[PDB]
């Protein structure tokens, strides 16, 4: 009886819903140019899933109760679909692989989808429920799946340290800690207490747009300088600006938006591991009353480090205990969502299979539940100050069109302008038409 | 002082040029008196000197802990332990050629044929399972972010603890074999880790810098690219004629003087630190030849910190270089050589930006 996660517990239970709505997959497309081994990559594959056993992992259960069943490696890996194709054809196969429902009861969390181009060129899909695999997952995948490959081209079985720990071990080690929910004072306890007080279509398609948003560095500064006055970060002061927007757009005095967090960086035994580690965060702000952007600053920054304070609770746990009737329509808690990324190496740089030319392949936005998703990237120069912030505005297409996110990326972006130059403006006399 | 590192291309700028007419050892006053060591003789003596300064960093480390560390790991650079890596470095050789003519013409030299062939024969070396290599290439690279350079330095030096611990119970082949055989808990894991991270960084850094500007430099003299292809017993020269000619470790860190110290008329007082241009003493007596005998050079340096890996760098460059000319004939660069870009002047080894090349 191998326990599931909160998270993987929603997620089974959001994948029986079907092909209409867009499976809540990660997904990787890597163009290789050159002489692929065929039989050495099936081979890697099944060493990538014999590696984590969470990919050769099945979901059998009920409304009730689901469990982990461990498959082996050759029962339980994954399958490769050979799939000739032309570059013409390549959008709408990748798209229609990538959204393919799986039917986590009887088949194992990832599948790949190899299209023959030429000879010497090929495009791989290599496709997982979110079940197994969260975004930090996908870099895991492909590198384990490079390093495997590198052996099996030559003939021999992947030379790899294992893993210390498997998602196994993480299930029992969420089961337990936690345990504690139903005790006065105890550790969860205290934190299901804290978000308690701190707290459209029938059938979804989960169909993510994107558009642009960029703010110059002017008043990127002006923010950042704002920010820093009120001891809070970039992120702060977008999450001021964009709670003032959602405010007054939905005409509501308490916004809450999330941000998702990656897997927890000081547990470092889950570096090379793929797992569902995303963890979710709200942070409600009040904006009663009349506040400024610096006053609305404050509240954002002060619910950051309490929520902070707090994230042993799984957010999918926190649902069930706060959502009485849950939508599949609308997400849970909130529906807009805020990341602000410092600038960084790309992990897509530095994905190569040894002997093949290995470059990504843009795949469309992933199938998301919220209805907004606000990712921006905090550009500094070599002295930390304000280099602009570019970013993109991710819509639900089941919500807005094109042309409903422009107007809602301009209208934050203007806002963002006013807010700089003038921090001490009141909710009510913000400029949002 | 910036000097030290202009050049034309793969030649001595002009303005480097007219420096090392001033003498083979000038003094410098800035802010400190500085002192540039230009010649042949006066590098070796300023290296070869007791009289002079500068974990697992042998480079850092000075006696008697340079001593110590230098003592354990020098024996893995053995020749019968480069003569019994040859093959797998030859066959290593062939891999990456083959993948390169498979893939097809135009291809980065740099990034997709010499920087893996690089670290997949340091990776041999060491004795690193040998598909952990990607991962602890990942691990120790100086990508930035500074958190980012932190977390992945925790998560190598925990998988260092693991494979200290395995290979000091049942080791096995490769330098970190050796040291832990020879050698138990009297070297610790970050000791370890330090030796492994310099020879799969710096080292690599320094090796596929040599191939690519090494096949740059073959190719705009082909007739010594022919030359090796009909000769490849000239492998042996031709590398020591370039590692002399490139000089990819352009200027050596400050040997700050112990005592006051005078190797030519001129005093050196204690303190002012001297600079060494191998990248002087080696091109300014000059042309590319591949066949002159008993090349005099200080390409990898002189004295107690003299290059430890220069049997297998040595060894890994006439394998790949030999191997190239034969297996590439029309070998040329893809892009005007106007285009090929250098690396600016930024003190820490000298290589291209990359290296289009066609055939
Ligand atoms: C597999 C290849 C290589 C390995 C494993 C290696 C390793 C090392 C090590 C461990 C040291 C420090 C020794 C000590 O301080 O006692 C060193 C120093 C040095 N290496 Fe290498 N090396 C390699 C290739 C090269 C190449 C291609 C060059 C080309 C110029 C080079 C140039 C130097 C120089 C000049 C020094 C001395 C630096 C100084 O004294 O300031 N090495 N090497």
């Amino acid at each position: 009886p191998l326990p599931v996660t909160a998270r993987q517990r929603r997620m089974w239970l959001l994948s029986r819903i079907g092909d209409e709505a867009e499976g809540l997959h990660v997904r990787v497309a890597l163009r290789l140019r050159g002489r692929l081994d065929r039989d050495a990559l099936a081979g890697a594959l099944a060493d990538v899933g014999g590696r984590h056993e969470i990919l050769r992992t099945r979901f059998p259960g009920s409304r009730r109760d689901v469990r982990q069943e461990i498959l082996d490696a050759e029962t339980g890996r994954p399958p490769l679909e050979i799939c000739p194709a032309t570059e013409d054809e390549l959008p709408g196969l990748l798209a229609d692989r990538a959204g393919r429902p799986f039917d986590l009861t009887g088949e194992v969390p990832w599948r790949a989808h190899l299209f023959p181009l030429t000879d010497r060129e090929q495009v791989l899909l290599v496709v997982a429920h979110r079940i197994a695999a969260d975004e930090e997952s996908v870099d895991v995948l492909v590198r384990d799946l490079a390093a495997a490959y590198g052996a099996r081209r030559e003939g021999r079985i992947p030379e790899r340290a294992p893993l210390a720990l498997q998602f196994a071990d993480y299930a029992l080690w969420e089961r337990e800690l936690l345990a504690g929910a139903d005790e006065r004072d105890s550790l969860i306890w205290d934190q299901i207490e804290f978000w308690r007080d701190r707290l459209r279509p029938v059938l979804p398609s989960r169909r993510a747009g994107s558009v642009p948003l960029r703010l110059p560095a002017d008043s990127h500064a002006r923010l950042l300088e704002a920010a820093r006055s009120a001891g809070g970060t970039m992120f702060t002061a977008v999450h001021a600006a964009l709670a003032m927007l959602l405010s007054r757009l939905d005409g509501r005095t308490s916004v809450t938006i999330g941000t998702r967090l990656p897997r927890d960086e000081e547990q470092t035994g889950l570096v090379p591991m793929v797992g569902p580690f995303s963890r979710w965060l709200a942070l409600p702000v009040d904006l009663s009353g009349d506040p400024a952007f610096t006053e609305i600053l404050g509240r954002a920054r002060d619910v950051s480090e309490d929520a902070h304070r707090h994230q042993d609770l799984p957010f999918e746990r926190l649902a069930e205990l706060v959502v009485p009737v849950p939508s599949i329509t609308r997400h849970p808690i909130f529906q807009v969502a805020l990341q602000l990324d410092e600038d960084d190496v790309r992990p897509e740089e530095s994905w190569a299979l040894p002997g093949l030319r290995t470059s990504p392949v843009p795949m469309p936005e992933e199938a998301m539940e919220l209805d907004l998703w606000l990712k921006l990237l905090d550009h500094r120069t070599d002295e930390g100050d304000a280099d602009g912030l570019v970013g993109s505005l991710v819509y639900a297409e089941d919500r807005f069109d094109r042309a409903g996110a422009e107007a809602l990326a301009q209208r934050l972006v203007a806002l963002l302008e006013q807010v700089g130059a003038a921090p001490e403006v009141r909710l009510s006399q913000v400029d949002v038409p | 002082h910036r000097v030290l590192h202009l050049r034309d291309r793969l030649d001595l700028a002009a303005e480097l040029k007219l420096l090392c007419e001033r003498g083979p050892l000038v003094r410098i006053p800035l802010s400190a008196v500085h002192w540039f060591a230009l010649g042949y003789d006066v590098v070796r003596e300023v290296l070869g000197s007791e009289k002079f300064d500068k974990p697992g960093n042998l480079l850092q480390l000075d006696p008697p802990e340079h001593t110590r560390l230098r003592r354990m790991v020098a024996p893995a650079y053995s020749v019968r332990r480069m003569q019994a890596l040859e093959p797998r470095v030859q066959a290593i050789v062939d891999d990456h050629l083959d993948t390169m003519a498979s893939t097809g013409p135009p291809v980065e030299f740099l990034r997709e044929v010499a920087g893996p062939m690089a670290a997949r024969v340091a990776c041999e070396f060491l004795g690193i399972p040998l598909d952990d290599r990607g991962e602890l290439i990942r691990l120790t690279a100086h990508r930035g972010g500074k958190r980012r350079r932190v977390l992945n330095g925790h998560a190598y030096l925990a998988y260092m603890r693991e494979l200290a611990a395995r290979l000091r119970r049942d080791p096995g082949d490769g330098m970190l074999g050796m040291v832990a055989r020879d050698h138990g808990a009297d070297i610790s894991d970050e000791e370890l880790a330090g030796l492994c991270a310099v020879v799969m960084n710096s080292s690599v850094e320094q090796t596929e810098s040599c191939l690519a500007a090494g096949t740059l430099l073959l190719l705009e003299h082909p007739e010594q690219f022919a030359l090796l292809r009909e000769r490849p017993e000239l492998g042996e020269q031709a590398v020591e004629e370039i590692v002399r000619y490139l000089s990819v470790f352009e200027g050596l860190d400050p040997r700050t003087a112990t005592e006051d110290v005078e190797i030519g008329g001129q005093v050196i007082k204690k303190g002012e630190a001297v600079f060494c241009s191998l990248l002087a003493a080696n091109r300014a007596d000059d042309g590319f030849d591949i066949t002159r005998k008993e090349s005099r050079h200080v390409a990898f340096g002189h004295g107690i910190h003299h290059c430890l890996g220069a049997p297998l760098a040595r060894m890994e460059l006439r394998i790949a270089f030999t191997t190239l000319v034969s297996r590439f004939p029309s070998l040329r660069t893809a892009v005007p050589a106007e285009e090929i870009r250098f690396r600016p002047p930024s003190s820490n080894v000298f290589t291209l930006l990359e290296l289009p090349l066609t055939w």
